[PDB]
RNA sequence: GCACGGAGGCGAAGAACCAUGGAUUUCCGAAUGAGAAUCUCUAACAAUUGCUUCGCGCAAUGAGGAACCCCGAGAACUGAAACAUCUCAGUAUCGGGAGGAACAGAAAACGCAAUGUGAUGUCGUUAGUAACCGCGAGUGAACGCGAUACAGCCCAAACC
RNA sequence: ACUCGUACGGUCACUGAAUCCUGCCCAGUGCAGGUAUCUGAACACCUCGUACAAGAGGACGAAGGACCUGUCAACGGCGGG
RNA sequence: GCUUUACUGCAGGCUGUCGCUGAGGACUCUCACUCCGGGAGGAGGACACCGAUAGCCGGGCA
């Protein structure tokens, strides 16, 4: 047949891109030589285009003016800390190792310096849980208990924007602007709807996949469709 | 440094390059590796000295231990450029032999004494 | 007496052994940071260069050249084929490593022309050869009796018609009478059967 | 449009190559500009 | 000039015409100072190399050519009265490269087994033979022999 | 590419606003997990065979399958007497 | 052109094995190699990635 949407993607064409040239900015945590010596004051919140949600630009010390991913309640006027001695408050950022066991926090490091990788959507945060001297637990926003080195960096409080996710879109046109922001094809044609050609579950006077859903990882792109090596379905058992 | 097993303090190395010139001048030396080879081989050879700064390795890397079994006695020489000069020439040499001292025997004698003591 | 040489080339027989060992274990990571093909001032394996025609003279140059190992890197077929010509993962090419780096190498360096080339060793994901290149414009070597035949028209870009010995190898011109029917005069002669 | 100095030169030899065939050529030849073109009719290139 | 006009001119200061050599030879073009649908903008081997006086100072490469030639990539229609191995075929076509011709070439050969031949192409033959093959359809040499033309040498190492 | 994105995410599918609801079936097929025992290739190893090699057999045994379990808003099914 | 538990194959995925690959039927280490870090250094580690091959799945494709 032909190559179905999912392969059309990978290819990396404009119509699948996200707007890149309209973000913003890489919300990484700022590279501190060591000490804490770095402070700054919030200067603003922004809008993030690639995230739904608030950022802060923050003016530090030496003169770097940088967006930051930012926790609820931070405002301008407000002096963040970035490094190993800073306070134990919302908005600043140092290592797991210096943080409070049972304290919420959010753009945690997968590796030391690394800039940030986990809980950094709308109103969600981590929780860590365990502290040692090789090895800082923490609960992430699936509750996972993921097993992080003490070093990794993250920012106190949860991320801004919580409850973005109750409020229904209503229209098409609403969900419409949302996914002009965003690296992805809508609207979405069921494969069931399509030609034989086009898609596995293609085909058959009325509409219905002439095969079970559940496919096996093994199976090759192109094939891999419907209910990717489900453990099960349904909402029954 | 695959070939060098002990290193030899900027002062012996000194002693030996002067008894080299004095070799040339007075008794008899072979320049070059392929030479130093044969006259460790033949047994003709009383010192024979070995460039640090060689590469490739292979060049010389026989050396140590062709003079092992064969008495012989060796010295490693920080410069390979050095090596040439004192052995007179106008290039640089990765390993040098005295074929036979020249009223350095003495010395060249020291200095073999010196290094089996350096180990 | 045994030549200094013997002993670089007695070292190569058995590159996993000895110093030799060691020797390549630290090398090849410094390699393995360099690019395609680096031009090196003395041969790794000097007996093997002089051997093959190297001298220690102007017009004389050496560059190492790294491939990556393997077989062929087949595209599979878009339109219709036989199950026969379907084939994509156990496809290999007609031209050996050697040969392929033999001509990355002419083409950094287009005014020389290949002399030989030797192996210097690989490691699980590539392969490593030296390459000994001619320049055939300096008087240095228009003046030697050993090389200068290498300047004259009919040898310009020798390596890419299979002049070279790596060349003539793989092209089954090695025996002179049984199995090489349809190899000698040419490949192409003889209907690209050999 | 907007035509380039380039442009207009070869625009000027097309008009110029559309002539007739002089007179005396005739009488020389004892008797047809194959290549005379219309602007509408026709069309050069670029 | 083709080109059978009109006007005018050149030629014995030997024109026209022909041969050989030289002069001039705009712009784009490998196109090379940067850029551009043949033009523009502010001294240029751009780019990759070799030598190096380490300075583009001296040099090389690049692109073209009817086919021929060498090295790589490599179909399908078709035949098998279907078709998959096989066939069409290493063909069409593609990438790279040289020359006036290319390629090959002075035996780790041959094996009419010999007390024999003696680098290599090519032509005739050996022969649709040996060999291959759903042992189907088909594919298909070599040694030798008769010719053409003939030509043998240079390194690495030993010892210096 | 997704991605200046990180589960309040984004990928793969089905149904198709709201409202009242969404029963029974895991035997077959699909997916997934488990698995004493069974089965399960090559290399290495062992036996026979070959002055060697071809080869024959053996021991070991991964995923997989047998077998067990989970799963239908998974393919689908809900008859005759 | 399309389908599938039609025939025969091919990608692709999973899995074992050999090479990369080192030291002291379960184990430690660091030195290749991988990842994080501007850097120092940290994490991992003879595994993984990659090359080769073997078994299973394999209308995704011919
Ligand atoms: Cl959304
Ligand atoms: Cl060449
Ligand atoms: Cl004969
Ligand atoms: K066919
Ligand atoms: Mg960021
Ligand atoms: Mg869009
Ligand atoms: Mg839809
Ligand atoms: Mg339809
Ligand atoms: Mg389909
Ligand atoms: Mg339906
Ligand atoms: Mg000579
Ligand atoms: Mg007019
Ligand atoms: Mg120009
Ligand atoms: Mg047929
Ligand atoms: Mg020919
Ligand atoms: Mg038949
Ligand atoms: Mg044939
Ligand atoms: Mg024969
Ligand atoms: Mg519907
Ligand atoms: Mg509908
Ligand atoms: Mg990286
Ligand atoms: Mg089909
Ligand atoms: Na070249
Ligand atoms: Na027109
Ligand atoms: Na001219
Ligand atoms: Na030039
Ligand atoms: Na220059
Ligand atoms: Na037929
Ligand atoms: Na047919
Ligand atoms: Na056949
Ligand atoms: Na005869
Ligand atoms: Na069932
Ligand atoms: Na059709
Ligand atoms: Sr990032
Ligand atoms: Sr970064
Ligand atoms: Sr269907
Ligand atoms: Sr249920
Ligand atoms: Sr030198
Ligand atoms: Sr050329
Ligand atoms: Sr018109
Ligand atoms: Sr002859
Ligand atoms: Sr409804
Ligand atoms: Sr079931």
């Amino acid at each position: 047949g032909r190559r179905i949407q999912g392969q059309r993607r990978g290819r990396g064409t404009s119509t699948f891109r996200a707007p890149s040239h309209r973000y913003k900015a890489d919300l990484e945590h700022r590279k501190v030589e060591d000490g804490d010596v770095i402070a700054g004051t919030v200067v603003d919140i922004e809008h993030d285009p690639a995230r739904s949600a608030p950022v802060a630009a923050v003016e530090f010390e030496d003169g770097d003016r940088r967006l930051i991913l930012a926790p609820e309640g931070v405002g301008v006027g407000d002096e963040l800390q970035v490094g190993v001695s800073a306070e134990i408050a919302p908005g600043n950022t140092l290592p797991l190792a210096e943080i409070p066991e049972g304290v919420p926090v959010c753009n945690v490091e997968s590796s030391p310096g690394d800039g940030g990788k986990f809980a950094r959507a709308s109103g969600v945060n981590a929780q860590l849980l365990t502290h040692d001297r090789n090895v800082a637990v923490v609960k992430l926003p699936s509750g996972e208990m993921k097993r992080l080195d003490p070093q990794c960096r993250a920012t106190i409080g949860v991320v801004a924007g919580g409850g973005r996710t109750d409020k229904p879109f209503v229209k098409a046109g609403n969900k419409h602007h949302k996914m002009k922001a965003r690296g992805t094809k809508w609207p979405n044609v069921r494969g069931v709807a399509m030609n034989a050609v086009d898609h596995p579950f293609g085909g058959g006077g009325r509409q219905h996949p002439g095969k079970p859903k559940s496919i096996s990882r093994n199976a090759p792109p192109g094939r891999k469709v419907g209910d990717i090596a489900s453990k099960r379905t349904g909402r029954g058992g | 440094p695959v070939y060098v097993d002990f290193d030899v303090p900027a002062d012996l190395e000194d002693d030996a390059l002067e008894a080299l010139e004095v070799a040339r001048d007075t008794g008899a030396v072979k320049k070059g590796t392929n030479e130093t080879t044969k006259s460790i081989e033949r047994g003709s050879a009383e010192l024979v000295f070995v460039a640090e700064d060689v590469q490739p390795e292979e060049i010389v890397m026989h050396i140590p231990e062709l003079a092992d079994e064969k008495g012989v006695p060796f010295i490693f020489v920080e410069q390979q450029d050095d090596l040439g000069h004192a052995a007179g020439l106008e290039v640089g040499s990765a390993a040098a032999a005295v074929t036979d001292a020249g009223e350095a025997d003495a010395d060249v004698e020291d200095i073999a004494d010196k290094v089996e003591e350096l180990r | 007496a045994r030549s200094a040489y013997s002993y670089i080339r007695d070292a190569w027989e058995n590159p996993g052994d000895g110093q030799l060992a060691e020797l390549q274990w630290q090398r090849q990571q410094e390699w393995r940071n360099e690019g395609a093909v680096e031009r090196i001032e003395r041969p790794t394996r000097l007996d093997k260069a002089r051997s093959q025609g190297y001298k220690a003279k102007q017009g004389v140059i050496v560059a190492r050249v790294s491939v990556r190992k393997g077989s062929a890197r087949k595209r599979r077929h878009k339109a219709g084929r036989r199950s026969k010509r379907q084939g994509v993962t156990r496809i290999t090419r007609r031209k050996d490593i050697q040969r392929v780096a033999e001509e990355r190498a002419s083409r950094t360096f287009p005014n020389l022309r290949v002399l030989n080339s030797y192996s210097v060793g690989q490691d699980g994901r590539q392969k490593w050869h030296e390459v000994i290149l001619i320049d055939p414009n300096h008087p240095a070597i228009q003046n030697d009796d050993d090389l200068s035949w290498i300047c004259a028209d009919d040898q310009a870009d020798r390596v890419f018609r299979g002049l070279t010995g790596a060349g003539r190898r793989n092209r089954g011109l090695s025996g002179k009478g049984k199995g090489s029917e349809k190899t000698r005069p040419s490949l192409r002669s003889n209907g690209g059967k050999a | 449009g907007k035509k380039s100095k380039a442009t207009k030169k070869r625009l000027a030899k097309l008009d110029n190559q559309n002539s007739r065939v002089p007179a005396w050529v005739m009488l020389k030849t004892d008797r047809r500009n194959h290549k005379r073109r219309h602007w509408r009719r026709n069309d050069t290139d670029e």
